[PDB]
């Protein structure tokens, strides 16, 4: 307690997105962002 | 256990005031003449104090329920034939000849795979902790004061 | 005779009160890393935790110091971050790691996680997806190099 | 069940200062002659 910055840092973001189950619905659950993140940065470049 | 230590200095000014009065009477005689007399005296006195110290206290207090709390080292050994998944041993746990408790170990000391002949930790590692006795490893093992 | 006194004195007091049991809480600064070909999932390391030779304790991590993915080469956190905090012991991050009175003056086993599949399209799943069952498989019918 | 000890020593210095007045008078008589007096006396 006696204590740039630092203090804010920023690792992985768990989230979801939204597609279409049987008609024009959508949904988010078990859209897991999560899963293909690793899959991009790998096949792609970052600008 | 619970230790606790306790210092502290004091100081203690103290000053007084005192008027004491006082009439005395005597009466005397001189055999073979008398004389009486009596006296009045007036006095009034101040005396001042100034003390100051410094205490010291140690304590030490104990639940004789929870006096301590136990943690082991274990190693998990596979002697048959099929690899076991997610392992989870039940502990007796015996003193003399009674059983201190039952721990059916939660997800810290879980084991993932075992091999046939391999242990957890395999066989690199140093035995593991099992620290704690309910499902959510948050409460270590206790025993009784006599214990 | 009449007397009067008046004192007034002013006590100073400093305590210090310790548990023996819980004399201090423990919070590690750890970096993860992956060395072999798959991408990791969910990544759930248990930790042994080892002063002279006994253990302090195990921390099979929570949500909070998981980690969501770990690419072949890659670390957690990622290369430009600094290290992550193991700051609890049990399943919800309440109670920080503790250790004895007398310890006070003084390792990594499996590693729970999930792989990737395609369930029904190009979509990927991760749920299900335990690498801990085919692990136990391979080291045996391979070899390490 | 719950037990505790505590033991502590205990140091204290003290002074303390004093100045007393006292101015008396007496009267005597000696039947058979008269004395008085009076006395004053300071004390620190």
């Amino acid at each position: 307690l006696k204590k740039k910055q630092i203090k804010l840092e920023t690792t992985q973001v768990s989230g979801n997105f939204g597609t279409k189950n049987s008609s024009g619905q959508i949904v988010t659950e078990g859209n897991s962002w999560s899963d293909y993140i690793s899959q991009i940065d790998s096949i792609s470049a970052s600008i | 256990e619970h230790a606790s230590t306790d210092q502290g200095k004091t100081v203690s000014r103290a000053t007084t005031n005192s008027k004491t009065e006082s009439n005395t009477a005597g009466v005397s005689v001189n055999v073979g003449n008398v004389t009486t007399n009596y006296s009045h005296t007036t006095d009034n006195s101040t005396a001042v104090q100034d003390s100051n110290g410094e205490s010291w206290n140690t304590g030490l207090s104990i639940n004789k329920g929870e006096s301590a709390y136990i943690n082991a080292n274990v190693r998990y050994y596979n002697t048959g034939t099929a690899p076991m998944y997610k392992v989870t041993p039940t502990t007796n746990l015996v003193l003399d000849g009674d059983t201190l408790s039952t721990i059916k170990a939660q997800e810290n000391q879980i084991g993932n795979n075992l091999s046939p002949g391999d242990t957890y930790p395999k066989k690199g590692l140093s035995p593991l902790a099992l620290n704690t006795m309910d499902q959510f490893s948050s409460r270590l093992i206790p025993i009784n004061y006599d214990q | 005779s009449t007397a009067v006194q008046d004192s007034n004195g002013e006590s100073w007091n400093t305590g210090l009160s310790i548990n023996k049991g819980e004399s201090a809480y423990i919070n590690a600064n750890v970096r993860y890393y992956n060395t072999g070909t798959a991408p990791m999932y969910k990544v759930t390391p248990t930790t042994n935790l080892v002063l002279d030779g006994d253990t302090l304790s195990t921390i099979k991590a929570q949500e909070n110091q998981i980690g969501n993915n770990l690419s072949p080469g890659d670390t957690y956190p990622k290369k430009g971050l600094s290290p992550l905090a193991l700051n609890t012991m049990d399943q919800f991050s309440s109670r920080l790691i503790p250790i004895n009175y007398d310890q006070l003056k003084k390792e990594t086993t499996q590693v729970s996680g999930n792989f990737g599949t395609k369930n029904s399209s190009g979509q990927i799943v991760t749920e299900g997806n335990s690498w801990s069952d085919y692990i136990s498989q391979i080291d045996s019918i391979s070899a390490s190099i």
